DNA sequence: AGCACAATTTAACACTTTTGTCAAGC
DNA sequence: GCTTGACAAAAGTGTTAAATTGTGCTATACT
């Protein structure tokens, strides 16, 4: 836009994550090995990141500039400039949490203060180490005792 | 070794010039995946809309429209009763459940 | 390290003789059948007394413990099978992990009235399951199995055939061996090597990388993007010279202006013409372009 | 005695970039950065950093401009920022412009 | 046995639902309590952790960001994969990292489907977190992942760390176009505000003003016939070069 | 390893229609 | 300027065979 004042850093919310990226990939298949071309859903993937020629679907029923903004409705991939490549991100929904490294194995670890936790106590229970104790029914405890 | 190796990219560059006027006509659709989703998609005008679309999301959702033309065609994945039907007769089971039955039922 | 508090893990488990699993896998089909005849009952509805549906029940969880328990007793033979394929291609974990996979398909795939013992039908199964793994997901280029098996054999067999004659051996030469051209065994020898990481200083000091010495082969010359836009521009003012319906019927055979070309009937269409009538004044319209005048303008670009 | 007015540039890094028949292109380091500074020339150095190292869609735009004769487009925000964003991002890292 | 009472669980779900059931205002409360009384080793540890719960509470933010369940890949030309002649290709090593995680990840999905005993499945958790581990900040925790020679490879954090990164981009200094090197000598003949210069290398620099201003003068068709005219150093050349100079 | 089999994609060939061609004429 | 006629090479179009790729399996015992 030509017009700064400042840049602003932030945690981004598991919320965000999925609200920046253009598709999932659920493959680890980079290229074909034979024809040397994008895998679909895998990493590289032409539906989700773009074009890897400028103005062409993967299949390649349009291929000149009159098909812009336009999805092939049969490899589903947008057809626009290349350059499209280098500036759209993807995600990946893991199966179980995973938290962030910078925070925990950090010194001072941020977790050890948020939740004041011991280090050393901290990375036992990340790491499927020992068990933690997350909540407890006082109510009961006291009554049914 | 350091030198001048030449290598290539994957992929294509043409020099065609960018134009916002006299474009081919284009026809929107609006998906919508399981979780209450809105996903809208460009489509050629003269094309064949799909059923089902692999939506921005990342889990497959159907059309705005009424069509609903066919859940089917699914195979059930082999399960352990399947191969266990395999090399197994079903009387032998039955006799089987019987036997361990009466140490549960004669403790 | 978490290799160490895995074997611990495992560790703390009991192993197993000879007849117990035989009585493990009994308890297993037990409880598979108890299942099963869940649905006959729920659609025969009338579920039975109490202690009826209490003790099938009972039986069932025990086909799951029992399950576990031969998977818990197992899991050490999987890690010492898995513990001599490490060092090509894979972390020790994902072995262990595979291996895993290959003794829940066995338990899943065994029986117990033939009478013998477990590991050694287990064995096949744990070891298929790593060499498919190993296989799949041991190149960041994937490479289907079926070709893998001919690599890892031209392997062996190059390096049995080196052994031998005591030096490099040849193309042709494994070629004439393997049952194959010397092509054949070139594209094989292709595809055998392994992508070059970029990250790696370049052998020296030692801040410079692989990546800074890549010249692109079709990079992006400037003077040909300028050129393509005068060379557009050119072609049009060439072609306004002409006569009226010309420039629209050289235009639409060559698809300049909207994008795609004509047959040669296409374009009459809409000049109420044939084959002929088109064909003919599109030729002597480019006997008209090749006069020298118009092609004075022109011929640099080419 | 070397001269370059435009060469090769390196796939990776789009650097320019010589060997035998390439020119190969000067090295504008740091303390002439800090003297440019000194002399309070913005533009002169932004020209340097932008449009004659990396921008390659800056590169191409004056280069068009100066063979048709028109005016050399004032260096704006280049390419090079919209991928810091991008690789933070791939941390986690909400970075927003206000 | 008693279990219908408490919860318990392990890993980064439970860390989670520790931060959910966690009100920042109260702990802010306490740790202002704590420092307005107690005193010594007492409320320096107060006042630090008040640091990062304040550093929480004043802004828009939330813990929840720091327990990840969606993790972003980045562009593919990011991470490139070029074929060097011969049919070699290269790559960066970032996408052995995103391989090893999407591998671990699915096949912790398959697993579960399935179903088995908790030693696996912890197990695989535990993988997965190494595996993430491993591509925010190789060598953190543990030994670095290393690849075809023993070595680190060169994880996210890489791109912006060290004299490599991003940050320490446009300071290191970088060479430019339009420029060019040579021996001096000294030109007791010119004034205080000229340079001599060779027009070899002046013919060099001001290569595109040339092939346009000798375009108007209809010394060349067009721009490429000028160039190649430029390039073949014909006589014509040097009327206009001194006009351009 | 290696094999056995199924599902999918690529190629090969007959054939039919379309698209370009020339000769002639009006 | 303009059409008709015959006429041949090219492109679909459909079918069938080959190869290609993915999946399951192998039972002395081995922890
Ligand atoms: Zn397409």
């Amino acid at each position: 836009v030509n017009f700064f004042d400042e840049l602003r850093i932030g945690l981004a919310t598991a919320e965000d994550i999925r609200q920046w990226s253009y598709g999932e990939v659920k493959k680890p298949e980079t290229i074909n090995y034979r024809t040397l071309k994008p895998e679909k859903d895998g990493l590289f993937c032409e539906k989700i990141f773009g074009p890897t020629r400028d103005w062409e679907c993967y299949c390649g029923k349009y291929k000149r500039v009159r098909f812009k903004g336009i999805i092939c409705e049969r490899c589903g991939v947008e057809v626009t400039r290349a350059k499209v490549r280098r500036e759209r991100m993807g995600h990946i929904e893991l199966a179980a949490p995973v938290t962030h490294i910078w925070y925990f194995k950090g010194v001072p670890s941020r977790l050890g203060y948020l939740l004041d936790l011991a280090p050393k106590d901290l990375e036992k229970i990340i790491y499927f180490a020992a068990y933690v104790i997350t909540s407890v029914d006082e109510e009961m405890r006291h009554n049914e005792l | 070794a350091d030198r001048v190796l030449r290598g290539s990219r994957l992929g294509a560059v043409s020099y065609e010039t960018d134009r916002n006027h006299d474009l081919a006509p284009r026809q929107i659709a609006r998906y919508r995946t399981d979780n209450g989703e809105e996903f809208e998609v460009p489509f050629a005008d003269d094309a064949e809309i799909p059923g089902t679309w692999l939506c921005r999301n990342g889990m497959e959702g159907t059309l705005i429209e009424g069509d609903l033309p066919e859940p089917k065609k699914v195979k059930p994945p082999r399960t352990h009763w399947d191969m266990l039907l395999e090399r197994r007769s079903i009387e032998e089971l039955e006799e089987l459940l019987k036997e361990r039955l009466e140490l549960i039922r004669s403790r | 390290d978490s290799v160490r508090a895995y074997l611990k893990q495992i560790g703390k488990v009991a192993l197993l003789n000879a007849e117990e699993e035989v009585e493990l896998a009994k308890r297993i089909e037990a409880g598979l059948y108890a299942t099963q005849l869940m649905t006959e009952l729920s659609e025969r509805g009338e579920k039975l007394p109490a202690a009826q549906r209490r003790d099938m029940m009972w039986i069932c969880r025990d086909g799951d413990r029992a399950k576990n328990h031969l998977l818990e007793a197992n899991l050490r033979l999987v890690v010492s099978l898995a513990k001599r394929y490490t060092g090509r291609g894979m972390a020790f974990l994902d072995l262990i992990q595979e291996g895993n996979l290959g003794l829940i398909r066995a338990v899943e795939k065994f029986d117990y009235t033939k009478g013998y013992k477990f590991s050694t039908y287990a064995t096949w199964w744990i070891r298929q399951a790593i060499t498919r793994a190993m296989a799949d997901q041991a190149r960041t280029i994937r490479i289907p199995v079926h070709m893998v098996e001919v690599i890892n054999k031209l392997g062996r067999i190059q390096r049995e055939l080196l052994q031998d004659l005591g030096r490099e051996p040849t193309p042709e030469e494994l070629a004439k061996e393997m049952d194959i051209t010397p092509e054949k065994v070139l594209e094989i020898q292709q595809y055998a090597r392994e992508p070059i990481s970029l990250d790696q200083t370049i052998g020296d000091e030692g801040d410079s990388q692989l990546g800074d010495f890549i010249e692109d082969s079709e990079a992006v010359v400037a003077v040909d993007a300028v050129s393509f836009t005068l060379l557009q521009d050119q072609l049009q003012s060439v072609l306004d010279t002409l006569s009226e319906r010309e420039a629209g019927v050289v235009r639409l055979r060559f698809g300049l202006t909207d994008g795609q070309p004509r047959t040669l009937d296409e374009i009459g269409q809409v000049y109420g013409v044939t084959r002929e009538r088109i064909r003919q004044i599109e030729s002597k319209t480019m006997s008209k372009l090749r006069h020298p005048s118009r092609s004075q303008v022109l011929r640099d670009y080419l | 005695i070397h001269a370059r007015s435009t060469g090769p540039y390196s796939m990776i890094t789009q650097q320019p970039l010589g060997g035998k028949a390439q020119f190969g292109g000067q090295r504008f380091g740091e303390m002439e950065c800090w003297a440019m500074q000194a002399y309070g020339a913005a533009y002169t150095l932004q020209e340097l950093l932008t449009i004659k190292s990396d921008d390659t869609v800056g590169r191409v735009k004056v280069y068009e401009a100066i063979v048709k004769g028109e005016n050399i487009p004032e260096p704006g925000i280049p390419e090079s920022f919209k991928v810091l964003l991008k690789e933070l991002q791939s941390l986690c890292l909400n970075v927003e412009v206000l | 046995r008693y279990g219908e009472y408490f919860t318990g669980a392990m890993g980064a779900e439970s860390i989670q639902k520790l931060i959910e059931n966690f009100d920042i205002d109260a702990e802010a409360e306490s740790l202002r309590d704590v420092i307005r009384n107690g005193k010594g080793q007492k409320k320096l540890r107060a006042l630090k952790r008040l640091k990062v719960v304040a550093a929480f509470q004043q802004s828009g933010n939330s813990p929840m960001g720091m327990v990840l369940d969606a993790v972003p890949v980045i562009p593919p030309e990011l991470r490139p994969m070029v074929q060097l002649d011969g049919g070699r290709f290269a790559t960066s090593d970032l996408n052995d990292l995103y391989r090893r995680v999407i591998n671990r990840n699915n096949r912790l999905k398959r697993l579960i489907d399935l179903g088995a005993p908790e030693i696996i499945v912890n197990n695989e958790k535990r993988m997965l977190q190494e595996s993430v581990d491993a591509l925010f900040d190789n060598g953190r925790r543990g030994r670095p992942v290393t690849g075809p020679g023993n070595r680190p490879l060169k994880s996210l954090s890489d791109l912006l760390k060290g004299k490599q990164g991003r940050f320490r981009q446009n300071l290191l200094g970088k060479r430019v176009d339009y420029s060019g090197r040579s021996v001096i000598v000294v030109g007791p003949q010119l004034k205080l505000h000229q340079c001599g210069l060779p027009k070899l290398m002046a013919l060099e620099l001001f290569k595109p003003f040339v092939m346009k201003r000798l375009v108007d003068l209809n010394h060349a068709q067009n721009i490429k016939s000028a160039k190649r005219m430029v390039e073949r150093q014909r006589p014509q050349v040097w009327d206009v070069l001194e006009e351009v100079i």
